[PDB]
Parts: structure tokens; C-alpha cells; sequence
RNA sequence: UAGCUAGUAGGUGGGGUAACGGCUCACCUAGGCGACGAUCCCUAGCUGGUCUGAGAGGAUGACCAGCCACACUGGAACUGA
RNA sequence: CCCGCAGAAGAAGCACCGGCUAACUCCGUGCCAGCAGCCGCGGUAAUACGGAGGGUGCAAGCGUUAAUCGGAAUUACUGGGCGUAAAGCGCACGCAGGCGGUUUGUUAAGUCAGAUGUGAAAUCCCCGGGCUCAACCUGGGAACUGCAUCUGAUACUGGCAAG
């Protein structure tokens, strides 16, 4: 089996890239409350099938590029 | 608002005991009888009862040993926009042991004792000593 | 039997028509040994006769702590005025770790080993008196049983 | 290079070298693979003053490793077919 | 002061800054020793407390008190300073060590010879 | 260093005869105990509650003649066993060989029998050791070097020795100068006028 | 210090490297980063640990060991695993 | 390291002593000389200046200086406050963000449990050893409060569905 994130589209004006947010909860090093952190992935989409919003999935892979080594697996959401 | 209906239980016990209040009552939710059982369970409350169909209420009858009341303290610990989860060997101590923790764990409602015992941790929930 | 601790003694003035007034204020408190304190405090224009004084106070009135052999039943927090203590029991030969007014009490209640730290006010007339409604506070073992059971 | 030799780990004038896997490169005291066995040139017939483990120690000379002339001869001087 | 507020903007420390300046943290420091006064002490006392104006060698030049009974500084006397604020004397932070290179050491002192700079009298 | 001093004058300060003059006669009197321990000491002043706890621990330590920063040490042991450090600290003096001597007969006085050790007149064990600090644990044999046996001040040592009290807690055949190492000395028979908690508490001001 | 950024961000191709890659170049698109704090400025080798503290924490990073960087200063290759 | 050889021989000093703080008197001096961390000492009987006599503390060290933590619950996660002491935006609407009444099901992300990797060795800690002891050295375990994977548990929080 593999990791895979998912999460939202940010992004979509790029050729075949695709940037993508993923949020991620984590306990305070000093305050416990667990906080909501958002990280931001620029997820290779070679076929451009996934639009903005669009809740897609993605895993670790080769750097196809500079600030890119993510490939989308998959579409899990068509944006609302 | 409401944002959180455990510290409204807690508090509505510690206000009626040292108003010598009879008993106290409000509106019942699956979490508040686990509590209220474990509280009546271990000596904190004579009984407590659940009255309405539609409306869930909740007949809680407070205790009072001699001139005084049962619970001396009793304090919310996990509480909203702040969670607390402890581990089977981190569950706190109330009262040096005199005192009891109630304790949500995955096996159901418990006081700190008994989840400490089956070996699993959960979630705090206050601190009735 | 009786220890007798005198915690501090005060000047104390107050001016009249005349000019001020010299006097005196001392703080002590009893102790039995076992289960049995009681701060008094008494005042008077002599420096010792504030003493002999303050000491029928204390000796009269006292109060009894449930005291598990030499320690506290358990960890408490008395307090009065703006002067909040903190006292939890401590392993056979701690020793007695107070600040000033905190083990003159401790000592004659009969307590050998404890690691209490107060804070707030450093007033000995306020600490001693938050210090003793702390040990009011620690509930014996079997007396949680009295309450729940039954 | 992988081997095995000892590193000085006692007080002046008294040693307590250390048998450990490492790469020759490194420094001596400086960074190993894993401690295998030690080795003491004192004791007092303490029962006890030299292990190696022999086991472990195989795996490696079997994989590419040496051993130290000194080292080397610890094996040996231990009943090593038991 | 709910968590939010300190996760957002956590506690501030301080910078509780040196009462005195000799740099580099140094227990002392070595200076050339421009003038040598007599100031007059503050409100409550009164005296001629003899101070003198040292000129560090990092270049900061300060004051600093002469304790014991008599000295011998000069015009170009190298000193050293301990640093040591005198509240009777304003904007002296430090103190001249006495026996210290150019500087003498209080003569005919007996308790307390360390400070002072003293060797033993005799016997 | 150990002091080496007017150790009447120790005694006087505490108020009590620490037996640093252990002699045959004397005890108390030519000296005039609990009189002055100085030119003042005529004035009966006021201890304060720190100086209550900073005696009762200068005390003690001179009894051992062990001075301040290596008894500080044994306290910082007698908190890290894992047992009580008021009995702790007290067993971890008792212990030291230059005191074990001293209980054993051999040595008149404790701060003779330091002579003793280091001048290598005793041996632990059938083995020979001068450091008076030397941690004496059970079962072990405390004897004297022949050659130091029949020397004159061991025998006069052991000359009070049965005329003061007894050891219940270590054996010592004086027939041919043995002292078997029993056991630790409980705080009952270890015990006296003597209660520690006071200082190991001044260990925590 | 509130805006930063053209080989900038991505895409095709050729080239290049031990190797993935704007690493490189021509062409195309108009993108990429930022208050979850970019850029700018000042200060600093990092860690295991060390000192203090009841702990949480605070202050640190000498000796010992892991990593990194530098070798008169600035720059450049050669040989070579 | 052992054996022997004289002979107490070759080896004690530093700070302080008004309160905090353990330790007091006499001279001299006379808001001068001087001390001093703070409060404060000195203007003819100074326990506070300088000396002496005595005492206290520490010891081949002692004292001062510099600097970090402590005390400081005085940046307060544990562990504080805002009527008058410092402290409620002059007041509303509201995006982001934080928090969310009640029931059943479902999921299993947080959460809990078990295990597997890994978290270098040395420190630290417990037990045990070795240099006469100790410092020091060392065997084993513990700990490394962490990250990831896997297998579960489903009370609570989160997602989804129907209310
Ligand atoms: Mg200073
Ligand atoms: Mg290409
Ligand atoms: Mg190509
Ligand atoms: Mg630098
Ligand atoms: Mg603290
Ligand atoms: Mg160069
Ligand atoms: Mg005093
Ligand atoms: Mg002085
Ligand atoms: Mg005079
Ligand atoms: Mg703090
Ligand atoms: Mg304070
Ligand atoms: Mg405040
Ligand atoms: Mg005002
Ligand atoms: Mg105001
Ligand atoms: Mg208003
Ligand atoms: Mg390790
Ligand atoms: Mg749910």
C-alpha cells in the first residue's frame, strides 16, 4: 500500500501543474489546543483533469520539476 | 450559547449543592447519563432519573452526607476549544485517590480507576473528588 | 502537650492629638503535637504582655486536623486574603519544607514531612491563618468513605 | 572500509578498549557501525574482561568486513568453537 | 488570555540590560585614567568621595569609586576596574581595583586586606 | 583539612561534649562545658530559627570531624538512596571507617583513630587502607596491623572502651584486635539527642 | 521591513549529469511566493547534550561524539572512486 | 604499589560579625575619614568607619568581579490579572479564524490500545562491578516524553447520511 493526501484545489493555471492545499491538525508544543495547518503542494496533472476545488488525492514521487514531486492519483470531489 | 453541555452538568451540581438544593434537572443527552452514572455509581448522587419523550430531561438528586454536601469539588477538565486526552498511564490522580476522573475511553464512560485498570486511555471529563 | 511558636511580633503606631502612639502586636500559634493548632494573636502597649496575651488566644480555640501519621492526608490548597498557599504531603524524612509563618504552624500541628511552597502574600498574620484552613481542608480517607457507600 | 577494531575508552594509564564495526576512515574514538563485545587490559581476574560475541561479529567479517591484528587475536585466544 | 491569544502572540520575555557596561561581560577592564576628582556625595550623606575618570580600553570612558583610605592616582595612572555602582556618586557604576597595576593598595589596613589589595603585614 | 584546633571549644558551642576529648578523665569540667564558648559566650542570646538548624548541623558534623563540603555530599547521597535521608545521612557517617575504628576501641577518641587509618595501622578485609572517609559496608573486618597492635595507644584505647558504652550492631574480639562489621546501625541504636531532619532540612533553605 | 518574483512558475522539445530536475537553452503559456508572515534588516554554525529548575520551562551549544562549512582574500578548473 | 630510615618534624589561610545572616566589646574618629547588595551607617560614648581583643563561617583555599537560571505565581502551558491599584477597543456589522443544541447510523482523521521499524554511542537514572576510597572507569537495564507503518477499539471530538 502507499500514502496518499487529500485535499482541495487552490490552484489551476498552470500546464499540467496543479498547486493543491492540505490541511493537517497538530497539538500545540506548550498549549496542547491542536491547531489547523495548511500546507501547499504544486501536484503534477498531466491529463488536466482536475479543476479547482476539485478535492483530488495525491502521493510522493520523482521531482518531476522545481517545487514539484507530486503526482495526482486521483479525483475524489468535482469542486462544489 | 450551548457550546458546551458537560460544564452546564457540572456546574448546575456544584451551584444546587451549595444552594442545598433537593435535587437539579435539565436536558439529557447520551454523554450526560454516562456521567451522571458514574457520579451515582461511586457515591456523588443519591439517583437520577430521566423524565420526557420528546424532550429529554433529567432528574438528578443530589447528596448531602451530614450538615454538608457530598461534593466539596467537582470541576470541568476537557472542556471545548481545548481538548485533553491522557494515556493508560497518565490517567490524573484526583484527590491523592479520594477523588475520582471521570473518563471517556473507547470501551465507554469509566471513572480513571477502573480505565486505568482495563488498561486504556481516553478523554478527561472533570474531576469530582 | 503545648508548643508554643511565636511567629513575629509588629510595632505598630497610632497618632493622636498628642503624637503617635507606640504599641505592640504578636502572632503565635499552639500546637498539641498530633492533631491540634490555633494561631492567636494579641496586642499591647508592652512588648511581651502583647505575647502572654495572644498566647490564651491561641491556646484557646484550636481545631483538629485529620493528620495521617506525620504527613497530610493529602495535597491542598488553603488560602485567605490575597495570600494563596499550597501544601502536599511529603515521603517519611522529607523533613518539614515551609516558608516563615507556613511551618511554624506545620511543626506544631504536628506534621514532620511536608513540601509546601505559598505565594501571593508573604504576610504572616495572612499566611498562618490561609496555611490553617488549608489542613481544615485535607478530608481523612475514611471520612470520603462516610460521605459516598453508606 | 569495514572492520572491526578496539577504541580506548579508560582513564590515563588505564584503558578499556571497545571492539565495534566501523569504517576505517573514521577516526578511532570517532564514528562505528555497532558496538560489537568489548575488552579490558587489566581486570583482576574479575571473571569477566573480554566479550565479543561472535555471532554478530561473523555476520560482518562475513559480509566484507577485517578485523585488527589485536582485535583478531581475541577470537582466537577465546575458545572460539564455543 | 484564552490559548488562541498566546498561540497568535506568545508571551514576552525581557532584556534586562547590564547596570554596567564593561563589555564583552568582562570582570574587569584596564584604563589609562583621565582626571581624578573629590565630588560631593548625594542627598543624605556627605563627603568628598575621591573618584576618578578612567578611559577603558574598548574606549568607553567612565567614572569609578576609590574605596580605602588614601590612594595615588595620578595623571596617566593604568588602573583597572571591578565594576561596582556607588548610589552616594551618580554615573560611577564601577569601582577602581585597588593593588592592581598602577593603582596602590590602602597602607596600614588590617581586616579585610583582600579588598583593598594587601599583602600579609608580617607575623 | 580537619580542623586541628581547641576541641573543647567545639563542644562548648554546641553545649554538649561531642567527644573529641575522649580521654580517660576529663568529661566535662577543666574546660568549663556550657559556661562561654567564647569571650561573650557569658550571654545567653537568642538562636533564630535558621541558627537552630545551622548548629544542630554544625554539630554533628564536627562529632565526625568530616567538615562542610564533603558532608554535603553525603547529604546529596542520602536524598538520591532510596531510603529515608534523615537515617541515611546519619548510616552514611557511621559508616566511614575513621568513626568504625573509633566504636571498635582502637583510638581513644575519633580524631585519634583518623591517625590510625591514615598511618596505615588498619585494614579492612585482610587489606590495608589509610582513608579515614572510607566507606565501611556489612560483614566486613575491621582489624589493626600488627606491627601497630602492640603499639601503646591502642590498648589504652580500648582501656575505656568497655567502660563506655557498646557497638549492638558490630562485633570485636579485642583478644587479637578484630571489630566484625554486623550490620548498619538503626536509628534506634544510632540514636540520641541528636535529630537530623532539622539540617536535612537547612539543606533545602 | 508588506509586498516579493522573468530562467520567475509551469509546459513542450533538444542538451547536460553518476542521477531526478530550468541544471541548461529556444519556443509556449502567465504564472510561482506571501500575515499559517514572503522580501528586507540584524544576530547566529546545528544536534546529541550542558547549566539552572520541584517540574513545565528558561539560558546555552567550551572539552567529548554525529552532521555542516572554511583553509591568506576573490575566482577557476585538473587529476581522481 | 610494598619494605625500611630519621624526626613534630617540612605544610593555614580568606571573608564576615546592625537586620536580611551564623558571629560583640574597647579604643580612635566626630556627616570628617570612610562603608555600602538593599534598608541605610558617620554631625563625641559608632556592635555598621579604622585598629585591637573575642566570635562565626569556609578551607588549600577564601573573598570580589563578570555572567545564566533561581527566588519571580514579576510574560502566569502547569501558573496571574483588567469597577477604583497597570489594564474592556467610544459603539456596531462582519470575512478569515476559534468554538457548536439533539438522535440513529456510518466512517475511523484526531483519540485510545497492541505490535514493528526508528529515535547513534556518550551523558542522565537504577542495579552491579574496577583503580586502597572518592572523583574517575565500566556491564546491563531504564529513558530518549518523539516520527512513521501495521492491526484493532469506537466513548468523546471530526467527516458523511437521514432526521
Ligand atoms: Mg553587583
Ligand atoms: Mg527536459
Ligand atoms: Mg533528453
Ligand atoms: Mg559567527
Ligand atoms: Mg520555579
Ligand atoms: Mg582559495
Ligand atoms: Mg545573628
Ligand atoms: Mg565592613
Ligand atoms: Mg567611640
Ligand atoms: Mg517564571
Ligand atoms: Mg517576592
Ligand atoms: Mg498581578
Ligand atoms: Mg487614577
Ligand atoms: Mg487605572
Ligand atoms: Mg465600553
Ligand atoms: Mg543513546
Ligand atoms: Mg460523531
Amino acid at each position: 500500500k502507499i500514502r496518499t493526501l487529500q485535499g482541495r484545489v487552490v490552484s489551476d493555471k498552470m500546464e499540467k501543474s496543479i498547486v493543491v492545499a492540505i490541511e493537517r491538525f497538530v497539538k500545540h508544543p506548550i498549549y496542547g489546543k491542536f491547531i489547523k495547518r495548511t500546507t501547499k503542494l504544486h501536484v503534477h496533472d498531466e491529463n488536466n483533469e482536475c479543476g479547482i476545488g476539485d478535492v483530488v488525492e495525491i502521493r510522493e514521487c520523482r521531482p518531476l520539476s522545481k517545487t514539484k514531486s507530486w503526482t495526482l492519483v486521483r479525483v475524489v470531489e468535482k469542486a462544489v | 450559547s450551548m457550546q458546551d453541555p458537560i460544564a452546564d452538568m457540572l456546574t448546575r451540581i456544584r451551584n444546587g449543592q451549595a444552594a442545598n438544593k433537593a435535587a437539579v434537572t435539565m436536558p439529557s443527552s447520551k454523554l450526560k447519563v454516562a456521567i451522571a452514572n458514574v457520579l451515582k455509581e461511586e457515591g456523588f448522587i443519591e439517583d437520577f432519573k430521566v423524565e420526557g419523550d420528546t424532550k429529554p430531561e433529567l432528574e438528578l438528586t443530589l447528596k448531602y452526607f451530614q450538615g454538608k454536601a457530598v461534593v466539596e469539588s467537582i470541576q470541568r477538565v476537557s472542556r471545548p476549544g481545548l481538548r485533553i486526552y491522557k494515556r493508560k498511564d497518565e490517567l490524573p490522580k484526583v484527590m491523592a485517590g479520594l477523588g475520582i476522573a471521570v473518563v471517556s475511553t473507547s470501551k465507554g464512560v469509566m471513572t480513571d480507576r477502573a480505565a486505568r485498570q482495563a488498561g486504556l486511555g481516553g478523554e478527561i471529563i472533570c474531576y469530582v473528588a | 502537650e503545648l508548643q508554643e511558636k511565636l511567629i513575629a511580633v509588629n510595632r505598630v503606631s497610632k497618632t493622636v492629638k498628642g503624637g503617635r502612639i507606640f504599641s505592640f502586636t504578636a502572632l503565635t500559634v499552639v500546637g498539641d503535637g498530633n492533631g491540634r493548632v490555633g494561631f492567636g494573636y494579641g496586642k499591647a502597649r508592652e512588648v511581651p504582655a502583647a505575647i502572654q496575651k495572644a498566647m490564651e488566644k491561641a491556646r484557646r480555640n484550636m481545631i483538629n486536623v485529620a493528620l495521617n501519621n506525620g504527613t497530610l492526608q493529602h495535597p491542598v490548597k488553603g488560602v485567605h486574603t490575597g495570600s494563596r498557599v499550597f501544601m502536599q504531603p511529603a515521603s517519611e524524612g522529607t523533613g518539614i519544607i515551609a516558608g516563615g509563618a507556613m511551618r511554624a504552624v506545620l511543626e506544631v500541628a504536628g506534621v514532620h514531612n511536608v513540601l509546601a511552597k505559598a505565594y501571593g502574600s508573604t504576610n504572616p498574620i495572612n499566611v498562618v491563618r490561609a496555611t490553617i484552613d488549608g489542613l481544615e481542608n485535607m478530608n481523612s480517607p475514611e471520612m470520603v468513605a462516610a460521605k459516598r457507600g453508606k | 572500509m569495514v572492520t572491526i577494531r578496539l577504541a580506548r575508552h579508560g582513564a590515563k594509564k588505564r584503558p578499556f578498549y571497545q571492539v565495534v564495526v566501523a569504517d576505517s576512515r573514521n577516526a578511532r574514538n570517532g564514528r562505528f557501525i555497532e558496538r560489537v563485545g568489548f575488552f579490558n587490559p587489566i581486570a583482576s581476574e574479575k571473571e569477566e574482561g573480554t566479550r565479543l560475541d561472535l555471532d554478530r561479529i561473523a555476520h560482518w567479517v562475513g559480509q566484507g568486513a577485517t578485523i585488527s591484528d589485536r582485535v583478531a587475536a581475541l577470537i582466537k585466544e577465546v575458545n572460539k568453537a564455543a | 488570555a484564552t490559548v488562541n491569544q498566546l498561540v497568535r502572540k506568545p508571551r514576552a520575555r525581557k532584556v534586562a540590560k547590564s547596570n554596567v557596561p564593561a563589555l564583552e561581560a568582562c570582570p574587569q577592564k584596564r584604563g589609562v585614567c583621565t582626571r581624578v576628582y573629590t565630588t560631593t556625595p548625594k542627598k543624605p550623606n556627605s563627603a568628598l568621595r575621591k573618584v576618578c575618570r578612567v578611559r577603558l580600553t574598548n574606549g568607553f570612558e567612565v567614572t569609578s569609586y576609590i574605596g580605602g583610605e588614601g590612594h595615588n592616582l595620578q595623571e596617566h595612572s593604568v588602573i583597572l576596574i571591578r565594576g561596582g555602582r556607588v548610589k552616594d556618586l551618580p554615573g560611577v557604576r564601577y569601582h577602581t581595583v585597588r593593588g592592581a597595576l598602577d593603582c596602590s593598595g590602602v597602607k596600614d589596613r588590617k581586616q579585610a586586606r583582600s579588598k583593598y589589595g594587601v599583602k600579609r603585614p608580617k607575623a | 583539612a580537619r580542623y586541628l584546633g581547641p576541641k573543647l571549644k567545639l563542644s562548648r558551642r554546641e553545649g554538649t561534649d561531642l567527644f573529641l576529648k575522649s580521654g580517660v578523665r576529663a568529661i566535662d569540667t577543666k574546660c568549663k562545658i556550657e559556661q562561654a564558648p567564647g569571650q561573650h559566650g557569658a550571654r545567653k542570646p537568642r538562636l533564630s530559627d535558621y541558627g537552630v538548624q545551622l548548629r544542630e548541623k554544625q554539630k554533628v558534623r564536627r562529632i565526625y570531624g568530616v567538615l562542610e563540603r564533603q558532608f554535603r555530599n553525603y547529604y546529596k547521597e542520602a536524598a538520591r538512596l532510596k531510603g529515608n535521608t534523615g537515617e541515611n545521612l546519619l548510616a552514611l557517617l557511621e559508616g566511614r571507617l575513621d568513626n568504625v575504628v573509633y566504636r571498635m576501641g582502637f583510638g581513644a577518641t575519633r580524631a585519634e583513630a583518623r591517625q590510625l587509618v591514615s598511618h596505615k595501622a588498619i585494614m579492612v578485609n585482610g587489606r590495608v587502607v589509610n582513608i579515614a572517609s572510607y566507606q565501611v559496608s556489612p560483614n566486613d573486618v575491621v582489624s589493626i596491623r600488627e606491627k601497630a597492635k602492640k603499639q601503646s595507644r591502642v590498648k589504652a584505647a580500648l582501656e575505656l572502651a568497655e567502660q563506655r558504652e557498646k557497638p549492638t550492631w558490630l562485633e570485636v574480639d579485642a583478644g587479637k584486635m578484630e571489630g566484625t562489621f554486623k550490620r548498619k546501625p538503626e536509628r534506634s541504636d544510632l540514636s540520641a539527642d541528636i535529630n537530623e531532619h532539622l539540617i536535612v532540612e537547612l539543606y533545602s533553605k
